[PDB]
């Protein structure tokens, strides 16, 4: 008897890290920070390379606010409102189609988180050296 | 080269123009933003109508054309009356003369619908202001000219139907109230014309594109015409068989016979009401043998959303409603009118079963209306039992997310903390809840068996979901009240016993966490079980303690709330000792309160001792009372001791942010547990008011320190919002405990000095932003329980908190949010409550009052602008009240006028109409002083006018001149007959408010009829 | 595939908010009044490919509103919006509609309450009543809390490709640049990154 007849670009990665964020990008005409997006901030290893990446989709749109390699080169600073951010310069974040370079800010739902976000963020770096 | 256009000195190159509105329309990026710029400038440009007949003839561009008659449109609203004789008559022309030529072309009347309604408009726009008194023939030749051409006798019911909603839909905020009278009564002297033209069309009419916009005429007719005009003549039949078989005039019929289903219509006449039932039934055939039968699923129907379906079942919800809600008692009593009464039930059933909130919301309505008049009505129930069988499933099924449940399923499918209040579900469960608690009383029997079963389905996995135990649960909640204590008894028990059976059976933290979140709604919402089940309301409570210990935080957070929940109901039952116990539960409670709170986050631990609070406030002994207050406090109490010790053996202990964080915690639990306690509280609040209001101090002088050493940007920082925290917290103690203390003595004579001592200062002396605005929150408080007992610290909080605060509001609407809406409340009560206090201000100061006052006025901020006008409301009845003496006299010299013409100019200037009632009330005020003589003194200076003249004729000669230059275009006439009127109603807030209203109508035109304003008189 | 979408409705009810908050992520905190009209491109990714919105955001205020119903020409959807804190910008939703119909008749239209995330709420949800008969989906919103956010563009999406299943996917997401700048070698760092540290970040009591 015959039967009744019937790409994200993240299959090729592993998720080491998974942390709910606001992601901020600092405006250096108006001198404020505009939200760039909430939602889950994923470190993916892409298994072929072992290149570590940020990538972060805002709720509901799914659209990606973050897409860019966690350089050896980049540093994480305090900022002076927050106990629980991280701020640091990006040369090459896709998000929105081109290479730009941003200063983010990156907000958490706690201190704990953002001390775990740092601690993976410098995991992923020593990643990326080799 | 696109500027061109804006040069009038030259010919308007009409090829340049189509390609500017090309580039706007049809372009992109800065060349179409470029092109919007010079369009709103061509088109504002003042003689740009005198270009529109051009653009008319000679563009080859709609968009250009469509243009050309906004220009043309903005000229006949506004200024249409200053344009001569010949310019009125040549403008009517062209645009007859365009909507003709339109329409006789075939190729045009096809493609540029658009072009032709905004004609239409443009025309209609005419008669508003030329007709029938310049126009008399209009309606006749509109008539005449139909038969000329299918095309002109179609677009001529587009007129009519704009016609029609201009004057009778969209007339009251646009014309003054003698002018919508007289179109009014204009179109009602000429509808019998219209509407044989109408009827001709609706029998005899082949086109359907004429059809459907003659019914779409029809619908707007509906709204005003006389009911005779659709009973006594075959117009129903038509509506209800013919219109309704074919589908492109299906929806707009549907639409007129909801409109019909309304009509004004006599109760006592047997013959209209057998024409009522009769379309009902024509309309409920035509739609089981053309649409669909009765047993259809609408839901799936709904959810293919195939062409126009989802409109069509909307409009059929929407006709059955509103029909039944006003007509079904015609169908209840004869018994061959049953089965269509029921047919038209089970469709709604069938329409209550699609997924969609809002058409869901629409039927519930309906329901409701139903259900509580089967309530009520005698001898109607046994009609609908069926279908109130049927909807019992369908709402028990279609249960939403009550308030009080914080646990929810997220879009990757974990069951997670509720993010946010979803106040439109929150509104929908009420209403669901209502219409369920009337179904249960119609039929009780009926409500438990399909929960009982329902809930034997969830036991034996059946139709075991998360769904399905969530909806069953919040509707088994949602029923509390509707059953006897004894079937409420056993129904309860079953319920608990067996959901506990489902949370001792299921693996997981998701499926324990519905289940108990479940649990905790079911047993929130049945206190009067509790309160008589010693051992059961224990349990529960125990359970509540064991869920406060789980890695889920929704449960643990669901846990409290439940708690609060069931003690502020059953608070007596712990307070007492009941038989077979030890001790009071309360007791037992506070001693492991360290132990059942360990894993709760603060603001938890906080909602807990909020709810030992309630308890304890059971108690009416005060010797037990204070006692158990005192045991309860152990903790923080002990925290707090120990905290002072260190914190007074040297200021730097603080800087430690782990012991602000200790602190604020400490006067959180004491924020709480005043919260539920009020006037209960004192004792405790007195064990740490001297030291607390020290630490105010001490924290006070490190915010200070730290600005000044690391600048504003320090109130940023973690360590300094922890710090002000602390002062925020101890603000919100001492405002909740005085909003409710009973001993008021107490409150004068322990807690005030000290805290304005501690307050006062502090806030007057620190940089704008570092003020907390709490302060002003607590000292509205102070001000309004004690305020009338302590007239110099009212004096003296005015002085600490007046101009600083002013000065920080008052360059603008949006800095300083919190402090603009505080500051506000704070002179509102003192001028309410403790006048005195502006007496004793300097006259410098007192015209800051003055000034502050207005400039509330012209907020758009609510929160301001109310405040605003009932501080000038209260003031000018304060000085009223002081009559004839130095002050009040100073008073309306200085002032009256600076009130009126305030008043007038947020009446007036169209960026204030939230706040049109209470500034009418305030101009209507000021106004009626000067009628009745209570201002005692010339409010004119000496050598201005006729020595001996009345404050009433100068009033009057001040308004004319201030009308006369702020809004010129006016005439004398209008300005004269507008006050004049304006004057004479001052007593009557009704008229007056209409007379402003016709004010707003004519400063928005040229040439105003001045005898509108005779409208009321 | 691109559509146009015209949104209206009184002043200062959020229409430019809602959109900044859709182009770049961001909450605008100000009000600075659209003049006539602002195009924004917006493309959401679909189950059934990207769709495109041309976003027509017009003027709320009468003395800005430049060309007024002239921007609802051969518009294929539409926004009216109104603030659930101000009764009169809902007392307006009729008149808005009205003057949009009379250039769209038969366009789908979300009708949209901006502001819920505002604790003293004015307009009821048992007022809101104006859409039934007038065929238009009815949401809740919050620009600021983003609460259905998402909903007037995916309602519309599924009505305009006349498709009631299609969702929103998972925008595909290139490799990114594995060779960059060290940042820290380009001058203007030390100034770029002082200024960004010591600009507080905003709305430090969010629970993000
Ligand atoms: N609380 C709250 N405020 C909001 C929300 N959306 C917008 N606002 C604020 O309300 C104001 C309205 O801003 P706009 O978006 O410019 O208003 P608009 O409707 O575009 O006004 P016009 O351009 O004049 O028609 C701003 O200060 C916003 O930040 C919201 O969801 N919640
Ligand atoms: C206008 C009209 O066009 C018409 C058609 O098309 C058919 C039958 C009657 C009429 C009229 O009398 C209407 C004037
Ligand atoms: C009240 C009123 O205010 C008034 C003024 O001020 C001038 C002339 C006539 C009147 C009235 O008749 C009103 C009763
Ligand atoms: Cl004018
Ligand atoms: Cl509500
Ligand atoms: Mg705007
Ligand atoms: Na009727």
């Amino acid at each position: 008897f015959e039967p009744v007849v019937h790409k994200t670009m993240e299959e090729d990665e592993e998720v080491l890290y998974k942390v709910r964020a606001k992601l901020f990008r600092f405006d250096a005409d108006a001198k404020e920070w505009k939200e760039r997006g909430t939602g889950d901030c994923k470190f993916l290893k892409n298994k072929k390379t072992n290149k570590v990446r940020i990538l972060m989709r805002r709720d509901k749109t799914l659209k990606i606010c973050a897409n860019h390699i966690i350089a050896p080169e980049y540093t994480l600073k305090p900022n002076v409102g927050s106990d629980r951010s991280w701020v640091y310069a990006c040369t090459a974040d896709i998000a929105e189609g081109e290479a730009e370079a941003f200063t983010f800010a990156i907000r958490f739902g706690s201190k704990e988180n953002a001390d775990k976000f740092k601690e993976e963020f410098e995991k992923a770096q020593e990643i990326n050296k080799k | 080269s696109m500027e061109g256009i804006l040069d009038f000195s030259n010919d308007l190159d009409i090829a340049l123009l189509d390609q500017v509105v090309s580039t706007f329309y049809q372009g992109s990026g800065v060349q179409q933003k470029q092109a919007q710029e010079i369009l709103t400038k061509f088109q504002d440009n003042p003689d740009a109508w005198q270009k529109a007949d051009q653009i008319l003839q000679f563009s080859t561009n709609p968009q250009s054309k469509f243009i050309a008659l906004s220009i043309l449109d903005k000229l006949i609203t506004r200024k249409w009356k200053l344009l001569p004789n010949d310019h009125r008559i040549g403008i009517r022309n062209f645009v007859v003369g365009m909507i003709i030529s339109m329409c006789q072309d075939d190729e045009v009347f096809k493609t540029q619908k658009n072009l032709i309604n905004k004609s239409d408009l443009t025309l209609v726009q005419i008669l508003k202001q030329e007709w029938p008194q310049n126009w008399p023939e209009f309606i006749p030749e509109l008539i005449g000219s139909s038969s000329s051409s299918v095309n002109v006798c179609e677009n001529n019911m587009i007129v009519l139907k704009l016609l029609s909603e201009e004057v009778f839909d969209f007339s009251a905020e646009q014309m003054t109230q003698a002018k919508a009278l007289h179109l009014k009564n204009s179109m009602s002297k000429e509808f019998e014309q219209i509407f044989k033209l109408c009827f001709q069309v609706l029998e005899q009419g082949s086109s359907s594109s004429l059809i459907v916009a003659t019914l779409e005429s029809l619908l707007r007719y509906l709204h005003w015409i006389p009911y005779r005009y659709i009973y006594e003549t075959n117009i129903l039949e038509l509506l209800s068989t013919k219109f309704m078989t074919s589908p492109d005039t299906r929806a707009i019929t549907l639409k007129c016979l909801t409109e019909v289903s309304n009509l004004k219509i006599p109760q006592d006449n047997d013959l209209i009401k057998r024409q009522t039932v009769l379309f009902f039934q024509n309309t409920l055939q035509q739609i089981a043998t053309s649409v669909m039968p009765v047993t259809a699923d609408l839901k799936a129907t709904y959810a293919n959303a195939n062409g126009n379906d989802q409109s069509f079942l909307q409009d059929l919800a929407m006709f059955l409603t509103t029909y039944l809600a006003r007509n079904r008692a015609l169908l209840e009593s004869d018994e061959s009118l049953r089965e269509l009464l029921l047919n038209a039930h089970q469709y709604l059933i069938q329409l209550s079963k699609i997924e969609e909130r809002e058409l869901f919301k629409t039927t519930l309505d309906y329901w409701h209306n139903l259900v509580a008049d089967l309530f009520y009505e005698p001898l109607k129930k046994h009609i609908y039992e069926e279908i109130c069988s049927q909807l019992r499933l369908v709402i028990i099924e279609n249960m939403v997310r009550p308030e009080e449940v914080l646990v929810v399923e997220n879009d990757e499918g974990e069951i997670v903390r509720e993010f946010v209040k979803e106040s439109d579900t929150i509104q929908l469960y009420k209403s669901e809840r209502e219409v369920l608690v009337y179904l249960t009383h119609l039929n009780v029997i009926d409500t438990e068996e399909i929960m009982i079963s329902k809930l034997a389905r969830q036991i034996d996995g059946s139709e075991w979901s998360w769904h399905n135990i969530n909806t069953l649960s919040w509707a088994i909640g949602s029923i509390s009240g509707t059953m006897s204590e004894d079937t409420e008894k056993r129904f309860v028990v079953t319920v608990i016993k067996d959901l506990l059976g489902l949370c001792e059976q299921k693996r997981g933290k998701d499926n324990k966490a519905v289940v108990a979140s479940d649990i905790m709604y079911v047993v929130g919402q049945y206190p009067r079980f509790l309160k008589a089940h010693w051992n059961f309301l224990r349990t529960v409570i125990l359970k509540l303690f064991e869920f406060m210990h789980e890695t889920h935080e929704g449960v643990q957070d669901m846990a409290c709330d439940t708690f609060i929940k069931i003690v502020q109901k059953c608070k007596y039952h712990f307070v007492i000792q009941q038989p077979r116990e030890s001790e009071p539960f309360i007791q037992t409670i506070i001693r492991d309160i360290q132990k059942t709170t360990a894993d709760l986050q603060p603001q938890q631990v906080h909602t807990f001792y909020k709810a030992c609070g309630i308890i304890i406030s059971e108690e009416r002994s005060v010797a037990e009372r204070n006692r158990l207050l005192s045991d309860l406090m152990q903790l923080p109490n002990m925290a707090w001791d120990t905290i002072v010790e260190q914190s007074t053996a040297n200021p730097t202990l603080l800087l430690d942010s782990e012991t602000v964080k200790i602190i604020a915690n400490i006067i959180k639990t004491n924020v709480a547990v005043c919260t539920s306690m009020g006037a209960d509280f004192y004792p405790q609040l007195g064990h740490i008011y001297y030291n607390m209001l020290q630490l105010y101090r001490a924290v006070s002088s490190m915010i200070s320190a730290q600005v000044a050493a690391e600048g504003l940007i320090a109130t940023k920082t973690p360590k300094v919002r922890g710090l002000r925290t602390i002062k925020k917290e101890i603000l919100k103690l001492v405002e909740t405990y005085i909003s409710k203390a009973r001993n008021l003595d107490d409150v004068v004579k322990v807690l005030v000095e000290p805290l304005l001592n501690a307050v006062l200062e502090d806030y007057m002396n620190n940089v704008p932003d570092a003020r907390d605005a709490e302060v002003l929150n607590c000292m509205t408080t102070v001000v309004e329980k004690v305020g009338h007992m302590i007239p110099q610290g009212v004096i003296l909080i005015l002085q600490s908190v007046f101009e600083c605060t002013l000065d920080m509001i008052n360059k603008d609407f949006t800095e300083y949010p919190e402090h603009r809406v505080e500051f506000y409340k704070l002179l509102k009560v003192i001028n309410e409550k403790s006048f005195a206090a502006f007496l004793e201000l300097p006259p410098a100061a007192f015209k800051l009052f003055v000034d502050a006052i207005c400039w509330a006025f012209k907020h758009n901020n609510r929160d301001v602008e109310v405040n605003g006008l009932q501080i000038a409301l209260d003031l000018v009845k304060n000085i009223e009240r002081m009559g004839n003496v130095p002050f009040a006299n100073e008073f309306h010299k200085n002032y009256f006028f600076i009130f009126v013409s305030e008043t007038f100019f947020v009446l007036t200037d169209s960026d204030h109409k939230s706040g049109f009632s209470k500034q009418a009330l305030l101009l209507m005020k000021l106004i009626s002083l000067v009628y009745d003589n209570k201002i005692s003194v010339p409010l004119y200076q000496e050598a201005e006018v006729p020595q001996g003249t009345s404050n009433q004729v100068y009033l009057s000669q001040y308004l004319a001149n201030m009308l006369s230059n702020a809004f010129p275009h006016l005439t004398s006439e209008q300005i004269a007959s507008f006050l004049s009127a304006l004057t004479k109603q001052c007593k009557d807030l009704v008229v007056f408010k209409g007379t402003l209203r016709d004010f707003l109508v004519q400063i928005k035109e040229v040439g105003g009829d001045p005898t509108d304003y005779l409208f009321a008189e | 595939v691109q559509f146009k979408l015209v949104l209206v409705g009184d002043g200062g009810t959020g229409k430019t908010t809602f959109v900044k908050r859709h182009l770049t992520g961001e909450f605008e905190k100000k009000y600075v009044a659209t003049l006539g009209v602002e195009v924004h491109p917006l493309v959401f990714h679909t189950n059934r490919g990207p769709i495109k919105f041309n976003v027509w955001d017009t003027a709320g205020q009468e003395k800005f509103g430049g060309l007024r119903d002239g921007y609802y020409i051969q518009a294929q959807c539409a926004i009216i919006m109104f603030d659930v804190t101000s009764r009169v910008t809902y007392k307006n939703v009729p008149n808005w509609h009205r003057d949009l119909v009379r250039v769209c008749e038969n366009i789908p239209i979300v009708l949209c309450g901006n502001k819920v995330d505002i604790k003293d709420r004015k307009v009821k949800a048992k007022s809101i009543v104006f859409h039934r008969k007038k065929n238009l989906q009815y949401y809740d919103i919050s620009a600021k809390s983003n609460y259905n956010f998402e909903k007037p563009f995916l309602w519309l999406a599924r009505k305009l490709i006349g498709d009631p299943n299609l969702e929103f996917v998972a925008m595909p997401a290139l490799a990114p640049p594995e060779v960059v700048d060290d940042p820290a070698l380009a001058a203007q760092y030390e100034h770029d990154l002082e200024v960004a540290q010591t600009t507080a970040l905003p709305d430090e009591d969010d629970d993000l």
